[PDB]
C-alpha cells in the first residue's frame, strides 16, 4: 500500500518530471530492449533500433497512462481498468515483464533527477510502479 | 546446472517410465489452463476455449508430444544443455518470439504433471533432480536469445 | 482475484485433505528445502535432518494458517493479518520464496490427490496460493 | 552472462571514475530503505528506522564500502566470474544465511546509484552492460549454495 509519504513523493517527482515524460517513456523503453533483450519478444512488428519512430511514440503512451495514475494514486484499479484488459486478454504480456520496464524506469528517473532522487523518493517510487504493475496484471487469471 | 552421479540415475530411471505422448500433453495443456496468457502462441490450434477443449484439443497433444520429445533427447546430454538446445535457442527467440519466462512456467507443470502420475514414487529427492533437469533446460533454451 | 469458482475449488480440495494436512505442509517444506537450498537460509536455527520434529511442528503451523485461509476465503487479508504482520516486520523473508513454498504445496496436493488434482483444480489451487502469498506479503513496504 | 569488447571498455571506462568506497555506502543504504526487509541481517548495525538513520550509519557506510571493495575487484576477472566469487558465495550460504535474493537486489540499486551518479553518461548501452555485470556477479555468488 503506498502511504501518504509515497504519495506526496510520487506527485513530486513526477512533477518535476513534467513535460519530459514522453521522452523519459521511450528512454525507459530503449534501455529495457538493451538491457533485457527478451522484452523485445513482445514488439517483433516494432523497429527497436536507436531513433526509433514507433518506440518514441509508444513512450508518450506508456508515460499517459502512468500520469493518468498518478492523478488517480488513490484508485489506480478503476483508472487502468482499460489497460489492465488490455494485457490481460489481448497482448498477454508475462507478468515477469513488468519489473524489468519499472526498473528501467527508475534508471532513467534517476538519470534525469539528481536532486529529486533521493533514497526515500527512490523508495517510493518504486513501490508505485509495483502497484502499477500489480494493476496491470490483476486480470491475467 | 550439474548433476550428481546419483542424481542422474534418479532422473534416468524415472523417465524409462514415462509416457511422453500422455505426460507432453498433460503438460502443454495444464500450461495452457493454469496460464491462461501462454495460449498467444497458439491462435491456430484452433479451441481452446474451456479446460475440456484445451486439454482434448488435437493440436495441443501433438504439440506437447513433440516438446516434451525434444526435452526426452535433451536428457542424453545432460552435462551440455546448452549446447544440444542451442540451435532451438535461436529458433524460439528469433523464429517464435516465445518469452523465456514460458519455459520456466512448463518446466514448473511438468513436474505437477509427474508427481500427479506418479504419486508417492516421485519422491522429494526424485523432485529436486527433475527442478535442476527443467531449470536446465529452461536456461539452456533461453541461452542463446538476443 | 478468486472466483467463486476458484472458492469452490479450493474448499473441496482442501476438504479431502482433511487431517492430512499438517503431513502434507512438513512434506511441502521438506520438498521445497531440497529442491530450492536457497530457502534453507532462512532456517538456520533449525534441525533439517530427515524427519525433523521441528520441520514437523512448522508444516503443522503452515498448513493450520491455510486451513484457516480455506475457512475464511471471502476475507483472507484479515484472517492472515496477524501473520502478514510477522512476516513482514520479523521473518522479513523475501517475497520471491512464497513461489517456491507454493510450487511445492502444489506439487505435494497433485502427488497426494490423484482424482482431484483436475487441470482447473490444480489452477485454482495455483491462484488460492498465490493469494495467500500477496497478503503476507503486503505490508513489507 | 558475457560482454562484447565494446562493452568491457564502457565497463572499466565507467569505473574508473567511480568512488567505489562512496558508491558502496550509497548502494547497501538504499538496499536497505528500498527493500527494507534486507536490514535482517544488520541488527547489530544499530539505527535503521529511518532513510537517515540508514544512509548515514557508519556501520552500514563501512560494509558498503567493503562489499564493493569486492566487487570491484571482481571487475577483473569478467571471464571467471564464478571462480571469482567462489569463496564469498560458500560463506554467504554456510555462515552468513544470505539469500541470493539479496544480491539481485543490490545489483538493481546498484544501477539506480550508477545512473543517479552519472547522469546522461549512464547510456542505455552502458547500463546493458552493467546489467550484464552485475546479473553475472549475483549469479557467481548463489553458485555454491547448496
Ligand atoms: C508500467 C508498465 C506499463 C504500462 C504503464 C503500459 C502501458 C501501455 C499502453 C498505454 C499501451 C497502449 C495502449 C493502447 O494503445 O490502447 C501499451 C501497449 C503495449 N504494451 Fe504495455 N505497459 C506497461 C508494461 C508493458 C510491458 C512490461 C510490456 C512488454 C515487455 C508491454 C507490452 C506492450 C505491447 C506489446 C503493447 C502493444 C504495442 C503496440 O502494438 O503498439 N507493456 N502499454
Ligand atoms: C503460504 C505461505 C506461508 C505460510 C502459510 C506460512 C505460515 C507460517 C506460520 C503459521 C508460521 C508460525 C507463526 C507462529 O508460530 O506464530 C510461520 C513462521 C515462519 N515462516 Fe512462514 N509461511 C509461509 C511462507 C514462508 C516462506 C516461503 C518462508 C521461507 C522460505 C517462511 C519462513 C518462515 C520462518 C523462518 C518462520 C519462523 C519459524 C520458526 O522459527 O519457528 N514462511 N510461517
Ligand atoms: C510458449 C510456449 C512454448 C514453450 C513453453 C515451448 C517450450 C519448448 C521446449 C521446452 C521443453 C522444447 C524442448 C521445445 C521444442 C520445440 N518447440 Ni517450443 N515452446 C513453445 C512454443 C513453441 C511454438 C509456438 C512452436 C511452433 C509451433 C508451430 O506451430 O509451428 C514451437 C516449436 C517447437 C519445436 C519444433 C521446432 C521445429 O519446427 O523444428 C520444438 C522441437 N514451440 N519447446
Ligand atoms: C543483504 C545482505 C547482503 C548482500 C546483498 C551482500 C552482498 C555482497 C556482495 C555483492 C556484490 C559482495 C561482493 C559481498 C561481499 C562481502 N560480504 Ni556480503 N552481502 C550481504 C550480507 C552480508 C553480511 C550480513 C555480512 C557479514 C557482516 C558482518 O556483520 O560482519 C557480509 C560480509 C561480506 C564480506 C566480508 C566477509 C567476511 O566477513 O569474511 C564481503 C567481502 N555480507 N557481499
Amino acid at each position: 500500500v503506498l502511504s501518504p509519504a509515497d504519495k506526496t513523493n510520487v506527485k513530486a517527482a513526477w512533477g518535476k518530471v513534467g513535460a519530459h515524460a514522453g521522452e523519459y517513456g521511450a528512454e525507459a523503453l530503449e534501455r529495457m530492449f538493451l538491457s533485457f533483450p527478451t522484452t523485445k519478444t513482445y514488439f517483433p512488428h516494432f523497429d527497436l533500433s536507436h531513433g526509433s519512430a514507433q518506440v518514441k511514440g509508444h513512450g508518450k503512451k506508456v508515460a499517459d497512462a502512468l500520469t493518468n495514475a498518478v492523478a488517480h494514486v488513490d484508485d489506480m484499479p478503476n483508472a487502468l481498468s482499460a489497460l489492465s484488459d488490455l494485457h490481460a486478454h489481448k497482448l498477454r504480456v508475462d507478468p515477469v515483464n513488468f519489473k524489468l520496464l519499472s526498473h528501467c524506469l527508475l534508471v532513467t528517473l534517476a538519470a534525469h533527477l539528481p536532486a529529486e532522487f533521493t533514497p526515500a523518493v527512490h523508495a517510493s517510487l518504486d513501490k508505485f510502479l509495483a502497484s502499477v504493475s500489480t494493476v496491470l496484471t490483476s486480470k491475467y487469471r | 546446472v550439474h548433476l550428481t552421479p546419483e542424481e542422474k540415475s534418479a532422473v534416468t530411471a524415472l523417465w524409462g517410465k514415462v509416457n511422453v505422448d500422455e505426460v507432453g500433453g498433460e503438460a502443454l495443456g495444464r500450461l495452457l489452463v493454469v496460464y491462461p496468457w501462454t495460449q498467444r502462441f497458439f491462435e491456430s490450434f484452433g479451441d481452446l476455449s474451456t479446460p475440456d477443449a484445451v486439454m482434448g484439443n488435437p493440436k495441443v497433444k501433438a504439440h506437447g508430444k513433440k516438446v516434451l520429445g525434444a526435452f526426452s533427447d535433451g536428457l542424453a546430454h545432460l552435462d551440455n544443455l546448452k549446447g544440444t538446445f542451442a540451435t532451438l535457442s535461436e529458433l524460439h527467440c528469433d523464429k517464435l518470439h516465445v518469452d523465456p519466462e514460458n519455459f520456466r512456467l512448463l518446466g514448473n507443470v511438468l513436474v505437477c504433471v509427474l508427481a500427479h502420475h506418479f504419486g508417492k514414487e516421485f519422491t522429494p529427492p526424485v523432485q529436486a533432480a527433475y527442478q535442476k533437469v527443467v531449470a536446465g533446460v529452461a536456461n539452456a533454451l533461453a541461452h542463446k536469445y538476443h
